[PDB]
């Protein structure tokens, strides 16, 4: 911060060494998601007992929600939807069912009601996605259809993530049940669905998407092309969602057949394997370092 | 035509298996995970009864001519429950949660599954593969974590009768994402036809611990320490 | 010794969530949108300051 | 309508089996542990709206 500078030798910046392309290293599968199969059932079960599906090992597209319907409430909690495209996830847990409209705002994390304490509860740490979708054309019933049923009443409350199906007379009185009459109810009740309804009445179907991470090597993504392999370069890569940029060389370290990346003792990356061909990579930072400017005075 | 005959022994330094699947040179790593103690009380059962899982399995085993073939998983274990069903032969490896009527003492007609179970039931999940039972020692670990069951396993060669005064590492074998609650399992056995035999195992329970692990320069366990067995130990722990 | 020390628990420190998803800038960014990164990773700026 | 309440055994089932609330929030106490504290007093106000 002075225009004259006195004789000496001065440390003023860093330099480092800049990549030169990416790479992008998946393993190859072409099966598809059961996304579409998993939606257009023409039949979904009721909230008290929700469908659960297990997806793994396919290419997951998320184009096909996109052209699906426009959907009345859609929304990402740990992850942004817009990045959802180019992320690499273990398994994939669906649930559907169907609800009323109006309740959709029940189907949150740390949140309280009728339907999120005595149908469905979700974890605090919830990672995935909500979707709610207006059903009316096809899960409504000129005369009123039934099929679809909610629990009303529990004795304790519930955990997130378990199915409860055992029915029997709730009892709301000291006095065993053993009956209907006196103050003993029935948790299950049909819901009621006609096309004269209007807006927060009609049914809405729900699917929830769970997803996980930081466990065994990633199954679910292929929506994005590999490319080649280079060597002895500064380069930015990318091993099925572990990125990073260094330089990338031949390793003779004996991994065990079960292993895939590799630690030091300041616990970073050091190894990797090629997911394509079984071969261990070294990784190494590009240089970097300090630049210092040696001047006599400028008198 | 079955007898089983139970007695105590110790475990001395058995049962130590990778944490993870990240490789290490040449390091010492603390760990905490769930771990059979050192120098423990196993049962051993000599020859079936229904045991306890609690929070995880150490299984050994020193029988010859394949006497022992797989184990049973459950809750119930009737007609109420999904149940894990491990069954080894010659050639492969069946797994399925199917919903078994097992019946009230199973075990193998050698081949039909009638001896076992009546029937099966409504199940989705299935699995085969290459058989897991392949002077011996075969050890197992099994446990049930967060919507996963877990087998880890080892083979060894064995020259005495009791454990041996050794060390050595369970690799990871097969993990599965089944998702239901165990807690009781049993052991199956096949029977030649009803001829009278003979068999015997050792059974152990995991509790959380920490460990030291040692990693030479390829990557193999070759040593541990328990950190809460002794003084000496907790002082190699914190050094 | 002291100064090998001091080296490797400053290297060590660097693995420290603090309170956040992850330790790592990387996959906050390519997971997170702008708005919500932000909050993630300020909690790793203070504990390394 | 405001009603002060003190020097009596406070129950909270009552309310558990009175009927299906439609809201029920608590802000500076979680509700499951509200039946093992101790008060000063309790100020109840009751109303009807829309
Ligand atoms: C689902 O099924 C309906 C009717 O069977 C069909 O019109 C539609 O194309 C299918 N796929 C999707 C993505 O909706
Ligand atoms: C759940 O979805 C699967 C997928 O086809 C279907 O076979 C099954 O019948 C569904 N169950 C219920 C209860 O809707
Ligand atoms: C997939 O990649 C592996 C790794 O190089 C290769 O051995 C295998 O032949 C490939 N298969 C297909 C169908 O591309
Ligand atoms: C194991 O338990 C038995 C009784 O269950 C006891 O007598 C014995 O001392 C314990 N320890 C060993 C090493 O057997
Ligand atoms: C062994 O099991 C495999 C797979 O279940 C089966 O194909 C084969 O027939 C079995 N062999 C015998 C002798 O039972
Ligand atoms: C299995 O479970 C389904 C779903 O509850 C049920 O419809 C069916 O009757 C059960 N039994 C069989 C043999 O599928
Ligand atoms: C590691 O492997 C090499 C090559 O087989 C071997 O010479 C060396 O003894 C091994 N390390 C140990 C501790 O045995």
């Amino acid at each position: 911060k002075s225009f004259t500078v006195e004789k000496g030798i001065y440390q003023t910046s860093n330099f480092r060494v800049q990549p030169t392309e990416s790479i992008v290293r998946f393993p190859n599968v072409t099966n598809l998601c059961p996304f579409h199969e998993v939606f257009n059932a023409t039949r979904f079960a009721s909230v008290y007992a929700w469908n659960r599906t297990r997806i793994s090992n396919c290419v997951a597209d998320y184009s096909v929600l996109y052209n699906f319907a426009p959907f009345f409430a859609f929304k990402c909690y740990g992850v942004s939807p817009t990045k959802l495209n180019d992320l690499c996830f273990t398994n994939v847990y669906a649930d559907s069912f169907v609800i009323k409209g109006n309740e959709v705002s029940q189907i949150a994390p740390g949140q309280t009601g009728n339907i999120a304490d005595y149908n469905y509860k979700l974890p605090d740490d919830f990672t995935g996605c909500v979707i709610a979708w207006n059903s009316n054309k096809l899960d409504s019933k000129h005369s009123g259809n039934y099929d679809y049923w909610y629990r009303l009443f529990r004795k304790s409350k519930l955990k997130p993530f378990e199915r409860d199906i055992s029915t029997e007379i709730y009892q709301a009185g000291n006095k065993p049940c053993k009956g209907k009459g006196p103050n003993c109810y029935f948790p299950l009740q049909s819901y009621g669905f006609r096309p004269t309804y209007g807006v927060g009445h009609q049914p809405y179907r729900v699917v929830v998407l769970s997803f996980e991470l930081l466990h065994a090597p990633a199954t679910v993504c292929g929506p994005k092309k590999s490319t080649n392999l280079v060597k002895n370069k500064c380069v930015n890569f990318n091993f099925n969602g572990l990125t990073g940029t260094g330089v990338l060389t031949k390793s003779n370290k004996k991994f065990l057949p079960f292993q895939q990346f590799g630690r030091d003792i300041v616990d970073t990356t050091d190894a990797v394997r090629d997911p394509q061909t079984l071969e261990i990579l070294d990784i190494t930072p590009c240089s970097f370092g300090g630049v210092s400017v040696i001047t006599p005075g400028t008198n | 035509l079955i007898t089983t005959t139970q007695s105590y022994t110790n475990s001395f330094t058995r049962g130590v298996y990778y944490p993870d699947k990240v490789f290490r040179s040449s390091v010492l790593h603390l760990t905490q995970d769930l771990f059979l103690p050192f120098f423990s009380n196993v049962t051993w059962f000599h020859a079936n009864p229904v045991l306890p899982f609690n929070d995880g399995v150490y299984f050994a085993s020193t029988e010859k001519s394949n006497i022992i073939r797989g184990w049973i998983f459950g809750t119930t274990l009737d007609s109420k429950t999904q149940s894990l069903l491990i069954v080894n032969n010659a050639t492969n490896v069946f797994i399925k949660v199917c919903e078994f009527q097992f019946c009230n003492d199973p075990f193998l007609d050698v081949e039909s599954e009638s001896g076992v179970y009546s029937s099966a039931n409504n199940c989705t999940f299935e699995y085969v593969s290459q058989p897991f039972l392949m002077k011996n020692l075969r050890e197992f670990v099994f446990k049930n974590i967060d919507g996963y069951f877990k087998i880890y396993s080892k083979h060894t060669p064995i020259i005495g009768r009791d454990f041996p005064q050794g060390f050595s590492a369970l690799e990871p074998l097969v993990d599965l994402p089944i998702g239901i609650n165990i807690t009781r399992f049993q052991t199956l056995l096949a029977l030649n036809r009803w001829t009278a035999g003979a068999a015997d195992y050792y059974v152990g329970y995991l509790q959380p611990r920490t460990f030291l692990l040692k990693y030479n320069e390829n990557g193999t366990i070759t040593d541990a320490v328990d950190c809460a067995l002794d003084p000496l130990s907790e002082t190699k722990c914190t050094l | 010794n002291h100064n090998a020390q001091a080296l490797n628990t400053l290297v060590k420190q660097l693995s420290s969530k603090f309170g956040a998803i992850s330790s790592v800038l990387n996959d906050i960014l390519s997971r997170l949108d702008p708005p919500e990164a932000e909050v993630q990773i300020d909690r790793l700026i203070t504990g390394r300051l």
